[PDB]
This record gives C-alpha cells, structure tokens and sequence, in this order.
C-alpha cells in the first residue's frame, strides 16, 4: 500500500469513526481495558477541567486491576490536569 | 583453578584465608553472600563446629556419629549431614570434608549460572524497605499462613505471569511457617497481592467477635542470593552431577554409618537405589523441604551445627516440637 | 607520528597499514554479529547488572546502549589515521563520546548483524591541539539504529588549515513575516530562495533549518563557507513544509552572513526546556577496577597507555589510566538503574565528557539529577567526582517517561471561567484561544472567551453594515448537505435568520457556556490549549496512546495528531452541537421530552449485572415501544449512562426502585426459578411503571431513585439513534472541514482509541470491517470489497 493511499483510506476511516459516533454509543469500558491491559499504562493523564475520566479509570483498576497491578509489579499514576499540575509538568514544590 | 570458566563467577577472588587474617580486605556482603562462595563456606563452618564439638568431647569424628540415632540437613545442610555419617578416624576426616566441600561448590557456581541475581529496580526496592518487607531476594519467608492458605496467594500470582517467572512454595518449615522461591519481582507482586490481605500489626480487634476479625501475618524476604528449591534451578542439576562424576564424588550406602533423613520423604538415603549424590542435589535445587514430615524421627536431643545460631535451624525444629519431649542444643 | 601510528594501527585495525585515504571519505566497519558471550563478556568488564542484558528463560537478552563503541569502535577510530590528519598518537586525548538512538528504531538486540559507517564531521586546528569531531551510524537490516559521536584532540600546534574542515548543523531560526517590508529585506538576499517566486510570505511564519560547512585559511579567516538547508512554512496545523531553500556560498569570509542575519531577525527554536528546578534523583558511589584488562579484550582498545607503565610513563599521566569508555559505561549503568528504573529500553540519549583522567581503584561520587525536558523525554544531567572532590566525569542523557495514555473530558465537567489562568501564564494558551476568539468573532459575530470568561445568559447577533451582512451570510450558509435521490439537498440550521433579518439571539436558563453549541468549543480549546502548554514544555511522550469520551474525541485528535487546525476544530465541534440542538423539539421554551440518567447497577443488587441492565433497558424500549438506551458505558457494573424519551426514563429509574426494594438475587431467580418466562415477570414490573409515566406534566421532570441520578437537566439525548438522521449531513461536513493532506497515519495508527469501535484505529481491513458491522456504511463497504487498493 502507497503512502498517499493509507492517507486517503485513514482520512475515510476518521471520517466514518466520529460521524457516527455522534449516535452510536461510548465504549469507554472496553477502552479503559486496551489502554490498562493491553498497553499497561503506568501514566494516565485527564486533559480536561475536572478529574471525572480519572475517577473512572481509578474504580475500573480498584475493581478488576487489584491482583493483575500487584503481579506485574506495575506502579500505575492517575493524574488530571485540573487536579495535579505539580506532577504533570515535573514541578514539586521547594520540599526536598 | 580446575573448573572450566570458574574464576568467571569469582569475580573478587576466594582467598579466605587473607579474609579471615585481614578484615580491610574482606569482599562487601553482597559477594559473601552470593551462592559460589555462600554455599561451600556454610557448609566450611558447619564442618567447623563439628570438629571443636568432637575435639572437646575427646572424641574423633566417626566416635562423635557413632553417638548420634541419625542425621538430615535443611536446603544445603543435607550435604554436610550425609558427609559426616561416612566420618571415621582424623587421619580420613579431610576426605569427608573434600567430597563435602566440592558438592556445596558446585551447587553455588552452577545455580549461580543458571539464575544470577540482577539489578533490583530502586522503586521497588524503596518500596519493600518502607513496607517492612525485606531487601527482595529470591526467597520469601511467610509466618502465620496455612500451607493451603499461602498456596491461593502464589496461584493468584502466578495466574498473571508466565512459566519464567511463576513462583513456588520452596520450604515447609511449620504448619505456619513456609518459604516461597521465584524471581525476586515475582516475589514482590506477591508481597503486593499480600499488603491487601493484611491487617495492620496494631489494629487491636480485641473488640471485634474472634470469626470477623482480618488475618495478621509477617511476610519479609530471607537473606539469600538465590532462589533455591525451585524450576529456576532445574538446568543445574544435570550440569552438577556431571561435575561430582569428573571430581570423584559419591556417597555409597555401604560407607553411611547412621540413617540420614531425605529432605522431600522422611526416608533413609540409604535405602534408595539410584545415586544418593543425584538425590541430595535433586532435593536442594528443585524439589521442596518438607521439614515436618524430614524431621519425624524420635529423639530426646538435637544438635543444630549449622549456621545462625538462635536464628539457626536449631531454634525452629524446637518451635515444631515444643511439648512432645525434644530438647535442642545450637551448638 | 608515522612510526607510531602504525604501532597503534597493529593493535586496533585488523587490516593493511595504510594512511594514505581521505578524512572527507566515509569509512565502513565490518558486520558486527552481537552474542549471548560478548554481551556477558562486556556487561561483567563495565559493571552493568541490568537484567535486560542477562540470558532468561523465554526473553531475548537486549546489549546495553554502551556496546555500539565495542561495534563502531575500528570505523571510529580509523578517522583520526589518515596522513592529512598528522597527530602523535602518544598525545591523543578523548574529549567526550555520546550514543544517540534514531526515533522508532528498537534498541541493539544479541540476534543482530550490525554494521558501521563512520564520518568525521570537523577537523579543525585550535591553537593548544587539532579537535577531530567524528560521527558513527551503526545500522541494522539497511535501517539506521543509533549514531555514535566520539571527539578526540591530537595536543600540539598545527598550521595545516588546508586539511582543516568543520561543519556545524545550526539550531532552526523562526521568523513571524508581519510586514510587506520585511519580505522585501528577505528577497534582497541571494541565498534565500523560494521554490514559487509568487509565494505569499505575508503574515506567515518561516522556519530555516540549516547546515553549514566551512574550511579554513587561518585561525581567524574562512577559505570557503557554505550555509545551506530547507525554509519551512507553518501551517494551520502547525506543521512546517518546505517551500523553498537557503543556499549560501563563498569564498575568504570572516563570518556567516546567513546566521548572523536570522540571529539578529528571528527567534532560535530550542528542544530542550528546562524545569523550573532540577529535581535530584541520587547520588552514587562506583569504583574503578584494579586492572584495564578486561575492558581492553572486550573493547579492543589495546591502547598501551592503559596497561603498560613504560607506555603511560613516556605519554606523561599520572599511571596506568582507566579506559574513559570505561567510565561512560560505567556511570550510564548507573544513570539507567536509578534514572530509568533499570528499564534499559528507556534511555534514548546519553553524551559523557570526560573533564579529566582517573587512575585504576578510584572512588567515584557520580549525582544524577531530572534537569528538563526535550521531545516527552526527560533531560536528565550527571557530575562524577573522585575523592579530592575533582570534576572527572559530566553529561546528560535522555529518558523515556512511563508509558503514558492522555484521556480528553466531555461535556458536563465544564465550569466558567476554565482555562483562563493558563490563558493569562501561557503564550501557547493564549494562541490556541485566540486563533478560535478571532475565528468566532469574524465568521459569527461572538467572542467564545467571552462566553467562557462572563458566561452570559443570553447573547444577540447583530447583522448592521457590510461586517454583519458577511456574518449573516455564514448564519444562513450552516446547511445539511443530504444527497436524495440521486441529487443532493439543503436545509437551513437557523430557519428564523432570512435576508431581512437584523439580529439573531441564542437563549440558555442559567448561562450560554452549557447550551451544547458553545459548550462543545468552550471545552475543546480549554483541552487543545493546556496540550499545547504541555507540548511546549516537551512533556508529551513520542509513542502516548490517547481516547477522547464524547466530545473529548475531537479535542484528543487536534492535541495528539493536529489532524485539525484551532478554526476547523472549534468550527466543526459548534456544528455538531448546532446538530445536536435542532434534532430536539423545544417547542415550549428551552426544554425537552429527552433527556439521559447515570445508572449503577450495583445499588440495585449485587448480582444485578451489565447483561440485566443491557436487558432491562432493552424490554422497556421494545414492549413500551418509546425510544431508551444505554449511551455511555464508563465503569463496569458501576457506571453507566442511559438517553432517549423523558417518559421511558421515568419507567427504568422507578422499574429498578422496584427490583432494588423486592431485593431479588439475579442468577438465583434467573434460569433456575424461571427460564425466559422472567420477560413475562419484567413486562407486569414495565406495564405497571409505564402507564404511571404515560400520563404527567409532559415536558415531565425525572427524579432519582436509589441507582439514577438524572444528569444536570441535559436536553439532548447524545449517543442515542435519535440522531441517526444526522449522521449522513455530518459526515459529509466532517470530510468538507478535515482535508486528507493533514491526516498523518503515524500519529492515529495504534495510538486512536475511538468511541465506535473500543479498538486502537489501524488502516487494515479487519478495522474497516469491525466498522461496517456496527454501522452498515456504504461507503466503507465498497472499500472492503477493494482492499486490492494495495495495487498502485
């Protein structure tokens, strides 16, 4: 596959994906699971004015997450942009 | 000298002798402590306290094991247990302690080989220090927890991991005392499925009804460099019997003067008719110790040669055997 | 130098003695085959008890970072040999050496046959010594993995400028052009260049990323200066595209005329941020070995002066020193246990001066501190003392953050006034804003921060004069672009705003910042801009993940694949809330019979689980026939959020108050009590709730019950069929504002987590499939049937 037609079918792909997302619904179960499971993110940042994706993905891990973190010795970090600016932007406060 | 890459582990040498004459020039406890040189040196001061007992007693070696009913050995101890039940007069002592000797230091370089212990990641380090967890090692000692109980815990562990990595129930020292053997990791996502279950050391339930109350139970690591008892372990048996084989050491049943009780059975090694060697090695390296059902023997006195004093051996058959008439001497 | 060159040759080069080549000449190293023993070999000489390097049952053993000079090392080093580069030997002193990996390549493995080409970059004749800056690339399968950097000084006075070269790669100078006058300055100079003579510069910004290559006449005088190199044009996007070319040449210079010019008119862009203080991480102590030996066999750095007393002797040191290479080893294994958590696969970058010379069985303080930011990695700096507290040892090295995942709000979280102090603090914030305010204001007649700032409750758009008539067009303009029948149709989103209207004026109970329209940007800029800060910083690890919930999507896709400029952004996320809005009858005042609920099963009964909701919700649709669903599904048997008809809400809220207060067991009372006949008990617990909703105040209001919570009166039902009917216009404005040339494939594939499909987006046809199978889209169909699109 060319590159200028990856981009073309992307570009219809992206298209079709938020066009009807607009009326289909929010999978964001199963999404926590790719980016918690799947990936093992160590770091899960909410962009947003308050921490609500962090509450749901601090739940999803203390319900099916408890025994699969302690195993895989896997230090997990939630973190909203609201809340914790000191952590996001590698700022701690004159304490050391 | 002798031994095809063996300097390769020694990395800071094994002049024992300029050690023990000049403290300043002592390795850091880090070497000490890994196997190669752990192992035949345990089994050096295990020998060692054998002979003051002897000499004290006015007694040779074979005099002294005549006097005992039999003999076993915890992990690495077995080894030096069946060499002094072949003991006889002084002039053929240092033939027992070569052949001694020689299998603790094949144990040390080739289970070394076969799991080396690596860089600890400081976060998880840190982590089991504020915890009151240990240093983690590839041993990991649990009072308070029913065999079965400890056993649902490793099996939860270990669901998550895969062959490499799993860990298994090394030592069955007590009805509530076990030991757990894997990678020091492994043995800390364990630690981490256990601070759950654990109720803080002063919680006080003295008001809560005895059948609600949360289970309370120590969990630190032991003070060892590998993880005996173990799969991890398994490539070095062959390795190490093949190495006995080429350095001229066995233990014929004919030459064992006292029954010496198998670590896994309870058995006499005597009655065994593959190689006793291969057995002992098998029983250090890969199978468990269940130190219950190796100590069944009857017996007014046990003398605990064997390392560590009051935190010995020694201390714990006695904690096993409280009330049923064993007195047990650390020697 | 003859003689001892060919000494040094021996013992380093396993070739033909001959110095007769060209330093401008590239130089190819043997294939490298890397193995389970010389990666022991090597990790046991430097110290370095990483467990990634050590051979373990079922994981192929990685090689440090470190080994590439163990590869490179004969290529290396055979720069500083070739008769136009005349230095003792004896007299040669490594000033630093530095590995850095090349982004996506996966670092040096024990399968691999590796390779070396090796350039020197500058020769130049400082008055105390001759400076050899040389240049590897260690490559793997035809691809490059990581560029060595290695600096050597030959002690002496040189004259022979005529063999004397540098080349320096510039940092990028940015121009904003404001001004027709500062075009004309740029076209007075030869060397700028533009592919398009006819390209308008006006009001845009230019980036020139430039290399220069120089020889020398004497110490101060240049025989020759070339300055050349791409000028880039940034887009809305913010992405740099060449649209012309620096070309710069000349003969005895004192200077560069090309760099002095952009220095003095432009900003230079620089890639590392530092924190606002260093954060330490730890202070270490490491040992020298007693012997050079054992890194001499691994290294094949057989340089005398290492082990041989006569040899340091007659060089003038002070002993037998440690190899330096040894030392950068050394320390990087530290720097990668206490930096990188013994990750090795973290550390990117690593650079290493060695300020001074140690001799075996020293004692090394090394303090290791998180200094700044560069690309999502973080700048980490190093000091190495010995014991008389002398510098030794300096660097930096590069570290991966922990492997990060951005998730975007939706609606709901907003507040007045969000934002806003990063708007004050940050230009990137400020831009973003102001970019989407000025849009806003232009097109339609409304300052969004205005909205965000005062959030007023009601706002009227006036259409006075030439500037309103051209804002009113774009009100009238907002269409529905259905194709019907064959022919496309048109369909107006404000029916009240004609050609004799003056005004138009948008309404909200409480405050226009929740009316969905303004809503939507509001929290979209809010987002883009703290991930432009954050960008800016360098905080944002190369390889994130990232989903958006709702509306989060949008802003998710501009922060992480600039797949929209600030205008198409916020210019497409206030038409779908303008979508969401008509699709609604409010034909009272502001309110609906639509609305949604936040569920929790658990509160119902343990045991009540995602199946008996799912199913529960399913019945009171089909059998009371009014439209319900299950929209957001956020945390399982704990969150979820249904929509749809105001009435059919009011039968599930009060249905599960029922099974809730009956305190039934599912699983008990599910197959073994009553197989599928249970729909027969459902349907009498509906029936009974369904006609005590079936007649209230019909605009009705919904109360809570145990398990929901009705969400802050939301009028719209988001996420549910009902808007279906505008997903055929949307799509069609969706392809009109998101231009394929901006959509780079790299920053979607494995990283988009969408709402539609729960499954990182990739560009492969069981992706287009799973699509289709929840969607029955005609246009993705035929792209399945074609997959054969892998022909031209």
């Amino acid at each position: 596959m060319k590159p200028e037609v990856e981009q073309e079918l992307a570009h219809i792909l992206l298209t079709e994906l938020l066009a009807y997302q607009f009326a289909s619904p929010v999978r964001w179960i199963e999404t926590q699971d790719v980016f918690l499971k799947d990936f093992n993110t160590e770091r899960v940042v909410e962009i947003g004015p308050s921490p609500t994706l962090a509450g749901m993905a601090q739940r999803t891990l203390k319900n099916k997450y408890e025994s699969y973190d302690a195993a895989l010795s896997l230090h997990r970090e939630i973190l909203c942009y609201s809340k914790d600016a000191k952590e996001i932007y590698y700022t701690p406060d004159p304490s050391e | 000298r002798t031994t095809l890459d063996a300097e390769k582990v020694f990395t800071q040498g094994l002049n024992i002798l300029e050690w023990l004459e000049n403290p300043s020039n002592t390795p850091d406890k880090d070497y000490l402590l890994s196997i190669p040189i752990s192992c035949p040196l345990i089994g050096v001061i295990q020998l060692a306290h054998y002979v003051v007992t002897a000499k004290l007693l006015g007694f040779t070696p074979g005099e002294l094991r005549s006097y005992l009913k039999g003999a076993t050995g915890h992990s690495q101890g077995l080894v030096t247990a069946v060499a002094i039940a072949e003991t006889d007069s002084w002039e053929s002592f240092f033939v027992s302690v070569r052949k001694a000797i020689t299998v603790l230091f094949f144990i040390g370089v080739r289970c070394y080989e076969a799991y080396p212990n690596t860089s600890l990641p400081p976060s998880i380090l840190e982590d089991s220090l504020e915890n009151n967890e240990g240093v983690p090692s590839p041993m990991l000692s649990i009072s308070n927890l029913t065999q079965e109980q400890v056993q649902d815990y490793v099996n939860k562990t270990n669901s998550h991991l895969p062959a490499g990595k799993q860990v298994e129930i090394s030592l069955v020292n007590g009805a509530k005392n076990l030991v757990v053997s894997g990678p020091p990791q492994s043995l800390y996502g364990l630690n981490l499925t256990l601070r759950k279950a654990k109720a803080p050391s002063g919680l006080d339930q003295s008001r809560i009804p005895f059948s609600e109350r949360k289970l309370k139970f120590s969990n630190r690591f032991l003070p060892v460099a590998s993880p005996f008892h173990s799969h991890l372990l398994v490539p070095a048996s062959d390795l190490i019997n093949k190495d006995l084989v080429k350095n001229n050491v066995s233990f014929n049943a004919k030459d064992i003067q006292i029954p010496v009780y198998d670590t896994f059975d309870g058995s006499d090694l005597r009655v065994l008719s593959g190689s006793i060697s291969e057995r002992i090695v098998d029983c250090i390296i890969r199978l468990p110790v269940k130190w219950e059902t190796t100590t069944q023997f009857k017996a007014t006195h046990i003398l605990d040669f064997g390392p560590g004093g009051a935190s010995g051996l020694g201390v714990l058959t006695h904690r096993n055997k409280d009330g049923t008439g064993v007195r047990v001497i650390v020697a | 130098n003859q003689r001892i060159k060919e000494m040094y040759w021996k013992l380093w080069i396993d070739e033909p003695f001959n110095l007769d080549f060209d330093p401008r000449d590239v130089i190819k190293g043997k294939d490298f085959e890397i193995t389970a023993k010389e990666v022991y070999d090597f990790t046991h000489a430097v110290g370095n008890n990483c467990e990634d390097f050590v051979s373990r049952p079922d994981r192929t053993m990685l090689a440090p970072m470190d080994f590439a000079i163990v590869v490179g090392w004969r290529a290396i080093i055979k720069a500083i040999f070739p008769n136009t580069v005349d230095g003792d030997l004896l007299k040669l002193v490594h000033l630093s050496n530095g590995y850095k990996m090349i982004p996506g390549a996966k670092p040096l493995q024990v399968g691999d046959v590796v390779s070396t080409t090796a350039v020197i970059e500058s020769v130049v004749n400082q008055p105390t010594g001759k400076i050899v800056d040389v240049v590897g690339t260690l490559s793997r399968n035809g691809k490059p993995v990581m560029e060595v950097t290695s600096s050597f000084f030959y002690r002496g006075n040189y004259t022979d400028f005529e063999n004397t070269f540098q080349k320096t790669v510039e940092p990028v100078y940015q121009m904003h052009i404001k001004t027709s006058k500062d075009i004309a300055v740029l076209r007075s100079k030869e060397w700028f260049q533009l592919d398009d003579e006819d390209f308008d510069l006006l009001n845009k910004t230019l980036t020139f990323e430039t290399e220069t290559e120089v020889t020398f006449k004497n110490a101060n005088i240049f025989s020759s200066v070339k300055c050349f190199g791409p000028i880039k044009v940034e887009l809305p996007t913010k992405e740099t595209v060449e649209i012309g070319i620096v070309d710069y040449e000349a003969g005895a210079s004192h200077g560069n005329p090309v760099v002095d010019f952009l220095k003095r008119n432009g900003s230079t862009l620089e890639q590392k941020v530092n924190l606002e203080n260093p954060i330490p991480i730890a202070v270490l102590d490491s040992y020298t070995p007693s012997t050079n030996e054992p890194y001499a066999r691994v290294s094949g750095d057989l340089n005398p002066i290492h082990v041989s007393r006569h040899f340091a002797s007659y060089a003038n040191l002070p002993g037998t020193i440690t190899h330096g290479m040894f030392s950068s080893a050394s320390v990087r294994a530290l720097i990668e246990n206490w930096a990188a958590d013994s990750v090795s696969s973290r550390v990117r970058g690593y650079t290493c001066q060695f300020v001074d010379m140690v001799l075996p069985n020293t004692a090394l303080k090394t303090s290791i501190q998180h200094v700044g930011m560069i690309n999502g990695r973080k700048l980490i700096k190093f000091e190495t003392r010995n014991e008389d507290d002398v510098v030794v040892l300096t660097g930096e090295a590069e570290i991966e953050q922990p492997v990060t995942t951005f998730v975007f709000t939706g609606q709901g979280s907003q507040e007045q006034g969000m934002g806003m102090d990063l708007y004050k603090t940050s230009k990137a914030a400020q831009d973003v804003w102001n970019r989407a305010d000025n849009h806003f204001k232009d097109t339609y007649g409304f300052s969004i921060l205005d909205i965000v700032i005062n959030n007023p409750v009601n706002l009227t758009i006036h259409f006075g004069g030439e500037k309103g008539k051209r804002i009113r067009e774009n009100y009238s303009a907002m269409i529905f672009e259905t194709i019907v029948d064959g022919k496309l149709k048109t369909e107006k989103i404000f029916k009240e705003i004609n050609e004799h209207s003056t005004s138009y004026t948008f309404r909200s109970e409480k405050g226009l910042l929740s009316a969905t329209q303004f809503t939507q940007p509001a929290l979209t800029l809010m987002e883009k801009a703290a991930f432009e800060d954050l960008k800016s910083k360098g905080l944002i690890p190369a390889d994130a993940t990232f989903a958006g919930h709702s509306l989060g999507e949008y802003a998710a896709l501009a922060s992480l694949a600039d797949v929209m400029s600030i205008e198409s952004l916020v210019e497409v996320v206030f038409y779908r809330g303008m979508t969401m809005q008509v699709a609604v009858p409010r034909d009272e005042l502001g309110r609906s019979n639509y609305g949604m609920i936040a569920i929790n099963p658990g509160r119902v009964a343990a045991s009540f689980s995602q199946e008996a909701l799912q199913y529960v919700v399913e019945r009171v649709g089909k059998r009371t026939g009014w439209l319900v669903e299950i929209v957001n599904y956020n945390v399982e048997n704990q969150q979820y959020v249904a929509a749809g008809d105001l009435r059919a809400l009011d039968t599930v809220t009060n249905v599960l108050n029922f099974i809730k207060l009956q305190k039934i067991d599912i699983i008990e009372l599910q197959k073994s009590l009553s197989l599928e006949e249970v729909e027969g008990h459902l349907f009498e617990i509906i029936d009974e709730a369904s006609k005590k909703s079936a007649v209230k105040p019909r605009p009705l209001k919904l109360e809570r019950g145990f398990a929901c919570i009705p969400l802050v009166g939301i009028s719209v039902p988001f996420h549910s069929t009902y808007l279906m009917n505008g997903v055929k216009p949307f799509k069609s404005f969706l392809k009109k504002n998101i231009i394929k040339e901006n959509v780079k494939v790299a920053r979607l594939a494995g990283k988009y987590i969408p709402n539609l499909t729960a499954k990182p987006f990739q560009v492969t046809k069981e992706y287009f499939q799973d699509v289709y199978d929840l969607t029955g889209s005609e246009p993705i169909k035929e792209i399945i049937d074609n997959w054969e699109k892998y022909e031209q």
